[PDB]
């Protein structure tokens, strides 16, 4: 299974060449590359047997990142005010790291999880970063809040998924506010367009059943015209008018990690619709390469950078690693459309989340960018949720997709939104089931496949099996969106 | 020492409003008594609507203390506007706020709101700023992202001469003289030169273009930001990978700018996208054999860490 997963014990570690031309680049990449091969130096190798004497162990210290955590549910010094704006996001990177890990919140716990969270959740629409008599609603507290319920809430009276299917109406029309007629979202009321918000708002979407063709008119074309000349995606496309159809659309900025992510998470989320034309096609192929490109060398661990020419770091595991089962299923796709080995090294992905991005033994836990930095929450939720992806190998299946259209009950499900134009919804019953089916069968399409598992340094390693688009395990996803469509 | 505002005679009729998040919230955050009091009256502003200087004061001592609040910042910004505010001097404040490192999402876009509303006739002294801007961090995404919409914005509204798009690739290629590496200014010279919609397409151009990137290559044979542009540019305009491949070959044991005769010291061989580059020029010539005894020497001997990347990419040549 690890033939062409090579081990960065095993391999040659060597500097990126200066070619004699000296920069403020090759300066940090040379001391980034010293603080990383030092760690490593320090480490014994975990594919070993018998631990080496004298190195450290990096086994991966799931308690300590237990206690790292359990300030969330207690109080968080006040240097957290940065994060004011992102408390659903403190909540998410929490709940869904000790899913994870393993670790099960009891009920009451849970519980305040759901009433702190539907105390930022909007009448008029959509979830705020805060209580919503402080914060206005925004796309990406709304994704953090949505996936934060479905790991710690239920069906019950006090569960909130009842709360959020009485709010389906408001967040789509919420979701409607946002939308500009080039297929951009603004993220808040005023604020800034980027595949961030798209991405987010299509995952609420998608597991809320409240998709429109008025809601995703346009949408394909902002994504795909995000894509660069490297084969990854830029925050944005500008559109250009001629002198909703403009001339031409523009990538705004470099291929970067994050918003790759998010430019092919959305664009899976589209190829579901059974819309006509729909969505516009990406290069697969060279967001692939792009992906792939972004590990790192042996010397600086087999972590990935999240864009070319800067330094590799833990949180781009989950980003560009977990973008990497999404740009294969669509090269598979174009292929099968025409007419196997890893496509990233699993093994030092895991030896770099391990050696390199675990706080140091016996100390606060957590999990980090880089030697030298403190580790956050963010760090532990990303550098897991990338470890998730390397040691479980995930695939979209049509198999399960055919046998998930065979179940699939049409006639259960909440009320259809009501569009805010006449003529925004589907044609006619027939239409509208047809995109329910297609939608949620493609959402339950991912599965670990059976013998391709990889645990560096040994089934203690082993964390739980997290889903390619979401980032929720699957055993959330499946109730929650089964919630939501009436299906069981 | 401070005075908290129920003690300011200036804010004497407003009773501040409590932050709700139910009785036990999780991630509650260890509040200065400075930001609870703030925060306190302006949910009683924001609750009244008002539009006033004393609530346009509150919003800015709120953001210096946490300058990703969106809310506020989307308050502030609708204050400016009722007010009919100078936005010039709003920019000045906005001049500090990067200065002072007070740096978010949403200061980044609280300045392009204000570009856009005075939608100045020339946006010279804007880009200006933007390039000495980029002297403390030469990568920042938010900056180069700005300078993007900035020019394309303005462009739409036929407001960039052609002088400022001469002395914008000016600037651009001494960035990338101080640091050839610099990815993001690469990507903005792909904009400037073949992606914005006035960009000149000729014979001409295309062999000026292809000059500068193999003389970048020859200068910094392993930058990965040269590789890749030169591949985004051959493929972009369709042009094929044989002619060139002279001046590739010398980096994988015409009139187009050669390698060094010795080349320069600390550049060892072979150079793995050169080595992509020659495989992708042998499946351009259909000969899929000599591709997949390329990518096999990549995944076995050259670039190990995509082992797997290029054994798929020799198993597609079968
Ligand atoms: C505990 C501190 C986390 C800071 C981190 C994440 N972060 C954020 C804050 C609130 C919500 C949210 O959303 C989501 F992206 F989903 F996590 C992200 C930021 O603003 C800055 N970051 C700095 C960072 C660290 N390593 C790479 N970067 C660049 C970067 C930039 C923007 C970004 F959005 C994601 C990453
Ligand atoms: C769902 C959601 C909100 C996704 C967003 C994911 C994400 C990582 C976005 C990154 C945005 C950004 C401007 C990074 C550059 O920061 P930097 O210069 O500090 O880091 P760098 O050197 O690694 O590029
Ligand atoms: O590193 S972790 O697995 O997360 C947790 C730490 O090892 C705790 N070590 C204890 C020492 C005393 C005996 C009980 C264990
Ligand atoms: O009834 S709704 O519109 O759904 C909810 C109210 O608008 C509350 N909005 C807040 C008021 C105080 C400032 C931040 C926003
Ligand atoms: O299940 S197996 O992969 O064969 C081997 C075990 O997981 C080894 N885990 C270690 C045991 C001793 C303490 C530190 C962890
Ligand atoms: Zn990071």
């Amino acid at each position: 299974a690890t033939e062409f997963t090579p081990s960065v014990y095993s391999l040659v570690s060597k500097p990126l060449p200066s070619n004699s031309r000296p920069s403020a680049t090759l300066d940090e990449q040379a001391e980034t590359e010293d603080l990383i091969s030092q760690l490593f130096d320090l480490t014994a190798d975990p594919n070993a047997l018998v631990s080496e004497h004298g190195k450290r162990y990096s086994g991966l210290r799931k308690q300590e990142h237990t206690q790292f955590l359990a300030s969330s549910f207690f109080q968080l010094p006040g240097k957290f005010v940065s994060l004011d704006a992102s408390r659903p996001w403190l909540v998410f990177w929490t709940v869904h790291s000790l899913d994870l890990l393993g670790v099960a919140l009891d009920q009451g716990t849970k519980d305040r999880v759901v009433s702190t969270l539907l105390h930022f959740l909007s009448p008029k629409g959509g979830f705020g970063g805060g209580p919503a008599n402080s914060q206005i609603p925004h796309l990406l507290p709304t994704y953090a809040s949505v996936c934060s319920l479905a790991i710690a809430g239920n069906d019950s009276s006090t569960g909130g998924w009842k709360d959020l299917a009485a709010a389906r109406q408001s967040i789509y029309e919420f979701f409607m506010r946002c939308k500009r007629p080039d297929g951009g979202f603004v993220v808040c009321e005023g604020g800034e367009v980027d595949v961030r918000g798209t991405y987010c708002l299509l995952v609420v979407a998608t597991l809320l059943d409240i998709i429109t063709p008025e809601l995703l008119h346009n949408v394909d074309k902002f994504v795909s015209a995000c894509q660069t000349y490297e084969g990854g995606f830029a925050c944005a496309s500008f559109p250009f008018p001629s002198v909703s159809e403009p001339s031409c659309r523009v990538s705004m900025a470099e291929a970067h990690g994050g918003y790759t992510s998010c430019s092919l998470n959305s664009h899976f989320l589209l190829t579901s619709v059974p819309l006509p034309s729909f969505p516009l096609s990406i290069d697969a192929n060279a967001a692939l390469r792009w992906t792939v490109l972004q590990q790192g060398e042996p010397i600086e661990g087999g972590g990935f950078r999240g864009r070319t020419n800067k330094l590799v770091d833990g949180c781009y595991s989950w980003w560009v690693g977990g973008g990497a089962p999404v740009a294969e299923e669509l090269v598979r796709r174009e292929k099968s459309r025409k007419v196997i080995p890893p496509i990233f090294n699993r093994v030092a992905l895991q030896e770099f989340t391990l050696v390199a991005a675990q706080q140091d033994p016996g100390s606060t836990g957590g999990l980090r960018d880089k030697p030298g930095k403190r580790p956050d929450q963010y760090h532990t939720c990303n550098n897991l949720s990338g470890l998730s992806i390397a040691q479980h190998k995930m695939s979209h299946s049509p198999s399960t997709v055919s046998s998930n259209r065979l179940k699939f009950d049409a006639s259960k499900g909440l009320p259809a939104v009501k569009p805010v134009a006449p003529g925004g919804g589907w044609k006619n019953e027939d239409e509208r089931q047809n995109a329910r089916r297609e939608i949620w069968a493609n959402a339950l399409g991912w599965i670990e496949e059976e013998g391709g598992e990889i645990i560096v340094g040994g089934k203690d390693n082993r964390i739980n099996t997290t889903t390619p688009v979401f980032n929720i395990l699957g055993l959330r996803l499946k109730p929650f969106i089964n919630y939501f469509y009436c299906q069981e | 020492t401070y005075i908290p505002m129920s003690q300011r005679r200036s804010w004497a009729d407003v009773k501040p409003i409590m932050q709700d998040d139910g009785p036990n919230p999780v991630v509650p955050i260890m509040y200065s008594e400075e930001y609870k009091d703030a925060m306190d009256y302006f949910r009683a502003i924001a609750a009244k609507e008002e539009k006033s200087e004393r609530a346009l004061e509150l919003t800015e001592i709120i953001v210096r203390m946490n300058p990703a609040h969106y809310t506020v910042w989307q308050y502030r910004f609708s204050l400016l506007t009722s007010l009919n505010k100078s936005l010039e001097d709003e920019l000045r404040l906005m001049n500090e706020f990067a200065v002072q490192n007070l740096k978010s999402y949403q200061v980044w876009h609280h300045r392009l709101l204000l570009l856009d509303r005075i939608s100045p006739q020339d946006p010279v002294s804007e880009i200006e700023y933007i390039h000495g801007s980029l002297l403390p961090d030469p990568k920042n995404y938010h900056t180069w992202a700005y300078l993007h919409w900035l020019y394309s914005h303005f462009s739409t509204l036929g407001r960039i001469s052609e002088a400022q798009w001469g002395s914008e690739l000016d600037w651009c290629n001494e960035m990338l003289r101080v640091d050839g590496r610099n990815n993001s200014a690469w990507g903005w010279r792909w904009y400037l030169r073949v992606s914005r919609p006035g960009a000149e397409t000729s014979s001409r151009s295309l062999q000026d273009e292809l000059i500068y990137i193999l003389k970048s290559i020859h200068l910094i044979p392993h930058n990965v930001s040269a590789w890749n542009y030169l591949r985004g540019f051959l493929k972009h305009f369709s042009l094929p990978l044989v002619p060139i491949l002279p001046a590739i070959l010398p980096y994988t044991a015409f009139g187009f700018p050669m390698p060094s005769d010795p080349l320069p010291e600390d550049t060892p061989l072979p150079v793995p996208l050169a080595l992509e580059y020659l495989a992708d020029s042998f499946i351009e010539q259909n000969r899929v054999d000599d591709a997949a005894k390329v990518f096999e020497k990549l995944s076995s001997e050259y670039d190990q860490m995509r082992a797997g990347y290029w054994e798929f990419r020799r198993r597609e040549c079968a």
